[PDB]
């Protein structure tokens, strides 16, 4: 509390208009709305005056000033519980290495061993109970048994208020740490509805925060059972088109992390999932296939996600652009009239290419098939895309084993690694063994010692040196 | 054990017409006969029936009625000048020219399964008009509030003990000349209600037939629905109206209401709402 | 039926709690309708304290009364005032 | 006999263009 009201400051920066322009368009009995849409006659509260050369209109760009950061803190949330929750204001351009090393090393939060990212729509919707409790405790153990981090949206609508729900449901038993599952919540500051007692300078430790929903007009606001924010600024009043590209670079950039504990290294797998969209998660999901990330599609209770689900294994380019549009044309009847029909074809074509790759892309089968606890089905579409990279000198087979000895299921490395890919002599399970023995996994010692390393062997003078080094360090 | 074998033995062991509704219920209100049961199959006129028997409707008295007193058809002492205004009794109808026969002005809807003079004041057709004040109901900041699907409309609504129900503040348009005078004389003041008279020009969301309880096959209401928004709520007629009110000297409460599906209100009374939430894109 | 204030909830809650069946109460009430702000649940709270119904009281307190709330100083007066009438 | 049953609730329970 004392070395982290100082990193924060004087590096983090928060965007600012400072010219004035008036109020092109008035809305909702405000003429303090100008253009951006902060309060005071100007575009901004700030001091009214001429602000250098009084050019004509304003350019986000020319016109965006970047100041430092005023707001941070502990937000605890009135009486719904008592936890002390993190939470800083950022802004467009703050390289990810500055977030992650807030986040990794003054926030306290230790680097995982699996990015489950949670995109969705923000229409409100309501689901089956069957296939509610198995979305729930199917992400809460696989996001509870590897440690995994949840980033989502801040907002209290949508699948973003489902996994709320779902911390929540964990939090009801909380057998053992119930802080540990860790969900930061990435949501546009403009946007919240008592944000006003938030901005409090150097220092607003424990800012009370008060939520009321059916008060507000289209704005957002926060959730009660996530565990940290990150709240990004535009200068702007009333725009939500600027959390999702700074999300999806700190993502970019979170992957590119290694992790290496017990002598293993390996780079932190991604994985994407998704329940009802709207037009922005045909975003997401390209945004997230193309490069590589196993998306995650749950058939049911869809608008966006439905329709993958159901255009989903049948095979490439069978399927015409009206026969995409009587596709969309069952489902939604709300806009079904306020389609363009330019708007058939990006989705055709995103469409296209989802479907087109089905070894990333992975339908649930919610009961049909491989109606699993879920955790499963997100660590298998996670193995399969690990399986379609590149390798050349059998490295698949390592990687995996590594993988799987990283997280704590000895069913998916019995059931799906050691099951399969042939070869494994005896002599290449050692590199790992260290590690299993390191981190004190019986299971993992057990199955690697059936599949044939020999305690006569493993045991040299260089590895029992090692093991020495690496004791662990709580010991007399 | 013993516990978790139990619910696994158990589950081994188990393993629309548009017609007028409300109109044609049983027991005509505050009335001991009762009316003739008829099916929707042949509530329209034109439909085949074959069973007809009715008991003459009669009212409590026709004869302050002002118009026919003629319970009983037998002496047509009406002269209704049929789709022409009568002066002080009309009979110019909005849904249009219906069909007359006997002297009896029939339904135009259907058979209502009771004939006779009905709990409405005039024999055939009675003329009214609901007014509706509407405006989109808001919050702290003063902007639109949202629900889920679409905004909420704030309505003011006023009901008498008597009722048990909420209705609009309108009635039977007595005065020819000014109507909003008796339709609402126990909620402005008519002074402040002639203000409102010279004021009272908005936008016209239905006309044509109601469904009513009392429809008898000669009887019916039909009503004009006026509703007048507010944009802005800092000043105008939200201030026009606050100071413009005398509903202090007799009745129950007058209130502001929000838009729902289960609001208090008579069931085809609340149709007019409901038509009304197409006006500025309500959520029901 | 008719409920203008949010009276459905609050209706629906205090005939389960008259009751004595939770099965009730957690797959028909709590699980539906929205809101329910935890302070909403504290005048029915008070009768299931007073009636001895363990289960409602922590199907209550799992939903998000907390007890460093409600026990007020006219709520403690309230409770007092009705404490069981056969006890020494 | 407690993990077996717990399995068998389990189960009783679930029961191209070349452009
Ligand atoms: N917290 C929110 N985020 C995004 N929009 C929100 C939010 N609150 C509200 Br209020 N709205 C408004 O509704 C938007 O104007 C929607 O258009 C309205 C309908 O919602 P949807 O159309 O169903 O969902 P999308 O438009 O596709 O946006 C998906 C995004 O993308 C992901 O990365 C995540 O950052 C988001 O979930
Ligand atoms: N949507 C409705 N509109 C008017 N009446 C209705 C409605 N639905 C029903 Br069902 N009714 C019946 O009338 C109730 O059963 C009452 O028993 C009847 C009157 O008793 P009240 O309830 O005390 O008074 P209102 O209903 O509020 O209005 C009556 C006015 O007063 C009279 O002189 C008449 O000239 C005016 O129509």
């Amino acid at each position: 509390q004392e070395s982290l009201s100082s990193w924060i400051p004087e590096n983090i920066k928060k965007k600012e208009c400072v010219y004035f322009v008036e109020s092109s368009k008035l809305s909702d009995a405000g003429k303090v709305v100008c253009q951006c849409g902060y309060t005071h006659e100007q575009h901004l509260e700030e001091a009214t005056k001429p602000h250098t050369f009084q050019g004509t209109q304003w350019d986000p760009k020319k016109h965006v000033q970047e100041m430092p950061t005023d707001a941070f803190g502990d937000i605890v949330f009135t009486g719904l519980s008592q936890k002390v929750k993190k939470y800083v204001r950022v802004s467009q351009d703050t390289p990810s290495s500055v977030i992650y090393h807030l986040m990794t090393q003054h926030w306290g939060l230790d680097v995982p061993n699996l990015l489950i990212s949670v995109t969705g729509g923000a229409k409100n919707f309501n689901m089956k109970p069957r296939l509610k409790s198995i979305f729930r405790r199917g992400l809460v153990k696989v996001a509870q048994t590897t440690g995994a981090w949840i980033i989502t949206g801040g907002s209290h609508t949508g699948v973003m208020k489902q996994v709320g729900e779902a911390v929540r449901d964990f939090s009801l038993s909380s057998s053992y740490k119930e802080g540990e599952l860790i969900t930061i919540g990435v949501a546009t500051w403009g946007t919240v509805h008592r944000r006003e007692g938030l901005i409090h300078p150097t220092g607003s430790f424990p800012a009370e925060y008060i939520l009321d929903e059916d008060g507000q007009g289209n704005l957002t606001c926060l959730d009660s059972n996530h565990s940290h924010f990150i709240l990004v600024d535009d200068g702007t009043h009333g725009q939500y088109g600027v959390e999702i590209p700074l999300r999806t670079r700190l993502e970019k950039f979170i992957s590119e992390q290694t992790k290496e504990r017990g002598g293993v290294a390996i780079k932190i797998p991604i994985v994407c999932v998704v329940l009802e969209g709207g037009p922005g998660t045909l975003h997401t999901i390209d945004n997230a296939t193309t490069n590589g990330t196993p998306c995650v599609v749950v058939e049911g209770s869809g608008r966006v996600a439905d329709v993958i689900a159901q255009v989903a294994n049948i095979p490439v380019s069978d399927i015409t652009i009206s026969l995409i549009q009587q596709k969309l044309s069952v489902f939604f009847q709300e806009m079904f009239e306020t389609f363009t029909e330019s708007r058939i074809v990006e989705w055709t074509k995103k469409i296209q290419d989802i479907v087109r790759r089905r070894q990333l892309l992975t339908v649930f089968r919610e009961g049909k098939d491989g109606q699993q606890d879920v955790d499963v089905a997100i660590l298998q579409a996670l193995l399969k895309a690990s399986r379609s990279q590149d390798h050349f000198g059998h490295e698949n087979w390592d990687h995996q084993l590594k993988l799987a000895v990283a997280w704590n299921r000895v069913d998916i490395a019995r059931s799906e690694i050691f099951m399969d890919e042939w070869q494994w002599k005896p002599s290449d399970l050692h590199p790992t063994m260290t590690a299993a023995l390191i981190s004190n996994k019986p299971e993992f010692v057990k199955l690697f010692l059936e599949n044939g390393v020999q305690l006569k062997e493993f045991v040299t003078w260089d590895t029992l040196l090692y093991l020495y080094e690496n004791l662990d360090p709580s010991c007399l | 054990i013993s516990n978790k074998v139990d619910a696994m033995v158990d589950l081994l062991d188990l393993d629309g017409d548009s017609y007028h509704v409300n109109a044609r219920h049983l027991l005509y209100p505050n009335c001991p006969v009762t009316r003739f049961p008829v099916p929707n199959e042949k509530v329209p006129w034109e439909t085949e029936f074959l069973i007809y028997d009715p008991p003459f409707y009669t009212a409590e008295r026709k004869d302050a009625a002002a118009m026919d007193p003629m319970g009983d058809t037998l002496e047509p002492l009406s002269t209704i000048q049929y789709n022409v205004v009568d002066g002080l009794r009309d009979r110019r109808s909005f849904h249009g020219p219906y069909t007359v026969q006997a002297g009896l002005p029939l339904n135009p809807m259907g058979r209502t399964g009771l004939r006779g003079r009905g709990s409405l004041s005039c024999f055939g057709p009675n003329h009214t008009l609901y007014p509706m004040v509407t405006r989109w109901r808001r919050n702290e900041d003063g902007a639109i509030c949202r629900k889920s699907i679409k905004k909420m409309l704030e309505v003011l609504v006023v009901k008498l003990p008597l009722s048990e129900h909420w209705a609009l503040p309108g009635g039977s348009r007595e005065p020819g000349e000014m109507l909003p005078r008796k339709l609402k004389r126990i909620l402005r003041q008519e002074h402040w209600p002639s203000f409102e008279n010279l004021l009272k020009c908005g936008m016209e969301v239905y006309k044509g037939y109601m469904d009513d309880p009392r429809n008898t096959d000669n009887a019916w209401i039909e009503t004009v629905a006026v509703s007048v928004h507010f944009q802005d709520q800092n000043d105008v007629e939200l201030n026009r109206l606050n100071s413009n009110l005398h509903a202090c000297d007799s009745g129950a409460s007058i209130r502001w209401q929000v838009v729902d599906r289960r609001i208090p209100l008579y069931a085809n009374h609340k149709t007019l709402l409901q038509k009304a939430a197409a006006e500025f894109g309500a959520h029901y």
